[PDB]
């Protein structure tokens, strides 16, 4: 089937969707998955209790 | 001679009713042969899933046998007098015409009164006949361009009658028994819905006589049809090892009532036709048919006006090879468009000049008046004289076909009908998204 009658809303569905998701998480819990160690000065001083990645 | 004065010099069409309801119709200008004709209201429209190809095999069996004249005998008298006998059946309308000279004119009539009234229906020869109609399915389904047409009619008029073929479905021709033909003959032979139509060298008052001396046995002094719907749609048959791909593309146009006609049949003939054998080519002032010309998009193409009573089918079919489909429906929506948006006063100044010449060119020889007093007569209720044609003709303008093209091109949903290695044609979304244009 041709793409654009069909495979541009599609995406655009899929596209709001994600949109959906994003915005949900950037403004109801912004620092969901993001460790809260981070909101603090790098001091190489002291090591964090934990040092894990995304 | 100023056309005018030929215009209104052409013999009208004289009408008279007999008490049973046939209407008489003659035009006598000076030829010393004639065509003279039974139009029926009769066809695939009216005949019901089972009765589908009825009139078909009526018309196939009207020739063959009558009961006055036993079987060959009859077309003894059609060829000792040198007389042509010819039948046609469309969907709505079916008719037996024979051209024969002014001399032969009681004859005629009595040949064809021995026809409509009362036919032979023998029952061998309707079971040739069924092998006859069997075989001519399958020619007719060699024929790619009719296969298109009907093709079109099933899937716009689908869930009617009118989407029905003329000949039937090959299982309906089996059964067939010779009552269903005698139940169909006596419901859709009836004298109110006959035009007795003859042209040439015919007196109206002696086709009267005639007339009445032969037809007044006939039934004297019920389903008619009911309003189709459209159903834009499309049908696909994939056939890649056919040579070309004939598509059509068609939109719910008027009826033979809706004077609309005189205008949309003015903007087809701006798109006009060609095909690959034609003169000017590139020159042509047709863009479509120009740009086809030149790129060479195509072997063929056409524009059609089919107008049923209460509907009817109005685009254009076109004849290209696989590579070809889909800019043919871009520049063919365009040329739609175009007409639609902007017609300008030059385009329809061309388009009334070729429809004028069209009605006058079709009007010439003894079989196409008649034919058009028959059907002008069973559709219209009247013949329409070429000077109100000519007026119709004058009315029309670039605001009118703007405004009629804007009400039946502009955003409908269309109902198409390939064949061929037609995997090109664009899919239903692009070609109904053809059918608006954003910039205006
Ligand atoms: C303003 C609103 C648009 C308008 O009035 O005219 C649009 C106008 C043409 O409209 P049109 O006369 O209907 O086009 C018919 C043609 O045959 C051209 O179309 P086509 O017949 O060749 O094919 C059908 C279809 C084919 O689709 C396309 O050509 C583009 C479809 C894009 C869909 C989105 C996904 C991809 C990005 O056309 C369109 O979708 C419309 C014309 C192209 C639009 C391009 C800009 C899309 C922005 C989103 O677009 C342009 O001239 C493009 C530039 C200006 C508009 C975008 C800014
Ligand atoms: C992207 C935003 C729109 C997404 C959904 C529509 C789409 O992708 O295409 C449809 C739109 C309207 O026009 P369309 O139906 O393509 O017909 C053109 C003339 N034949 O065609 C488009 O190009 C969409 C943007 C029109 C402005």
């Amino acid at each position: 089937i041709p793409f654009h009658p069909y495979y541009t809303i599609k995406d655009i569905l899929g596209a709001l969707f994600m949109m959906l998701i994003l915005l949900i998480l950037v403004l109801f819990s912004p620092d969901l998955l993001g460790d809260p160690d981070n909101y603090t000065p790098a001091n190489p001083l002291n090591t964090p209790p934990h040092i894990k990645p995304e | 001679a100023t056309y005018a004065q030929a215009l209104q010099s052409v013999p009208e069409t004289q009408v008279s009713q007999l008490d049973n309801g046939l209407r008489v119709a003659s035009e006598q200008s000076s030829q010393p042969t004639c065509t003279v004709g039974v139009w029926i209201d009769a066809g695939s429209r009216y005949e019901n899933e089972k009765n589908n190809g009825a009139g078909y095999f009526v018309e196939h069996l009207a020739f063959k046998g009558t009961k006055n004249r036993p079987g060959s005998a009859l077309e003894k008298e059609v060829e000792s007098m040198g007389a042509h006998l010819n039948a046609y059946s469309t969907r709505e309308h079916t008719a037996y015409y024979i051209k024969a000279l002014s001399k032969d004119l009681p004859k005629a009539v009595e040949l064809l009164a021995d026809i409509v009234q009362n036919c032979s229906l023998e029952d061998s020869q309707i079971e040739k006949e069924r092998d006859v109609i069997l075989q001519e399915l399958q020619e007719n389904d060699s024929s790619m361009r009719d296969v298109v047409f009907d093709y079109l009619h099933a899937t716009a008029f689908q869930g009617t009658p009118l989407a029905q073929s003329v000949e039937g479905p090959s299982e309906n021709v089996r059964k067939l028994s010779r009552a269903d033909l005698t139940e169909y003959v006596s419901q859709h032979y009836k004298a109110p819905r006959m035009v007795l139509a003859a042209a040439g060298g015919v007196e109206h008052r002696q086709l009267l006589d005639l007339a009445q001396k032969h037809f007044s046995s006939l039934s004297g002094t019920v389903p008619a049809f009911t309003p189709c719907r459209f159903t834009g749609s499309e049908i696909r048959h994939r056939d890649d090892a056919l040579p070309l791909a004939h598509v059509a593309i068609a939109v719910e146009g008027p009826g033979w009532a809706n004077p609309d006609n005189v205008p949309l049949q003015v903007a087809n003939a701006i798109i006009g036709h060609y095909d690959s054998t034609y003169g000017g080519g590139t020159h042509m002032s047709s863009t479509l048919a120009s740009v086809a010309a030149t790129r060479k998009l195509c072997q063929s193409f056409q524009t059609f006006n089919i107008c049923y009573a209460e509907t009817g089918l109005l685009g254009a079919h076109f004849v290209c090879d696989n590579m070809s489909i889909d800019d043919m429906m871009f520049f063919l929506q365009g040329q739609w468009m175009r007409l639609c948006t902007s017609a300008t006063e030059s385009e329809v100044v061309r388009g009334k000049n070729i429809l004028r010449n069209a009605l006058v060119s079709h009007l010439d020889g003894t079989t196409p008046v008649c034919e058009d007093i028959g059907r002008s007569l069973l559709t219209y209720g009247r013949r329409i004289p070429l000077a109100e044609w000519e007026s119709r003709i004058a009315e029309v303008d670039a605001s009118v076909v703007r405004e009629v093209c804007s009400k039946y091109f502009y955003d409908q949903c269309p109902a198409v009908a390939g064949l061929g290695p037609i995997e090109q044609l664009p899919d239903y979304n692009r070609i109904r998204s053809g059918m608006f244009w954003l910039r205006f």
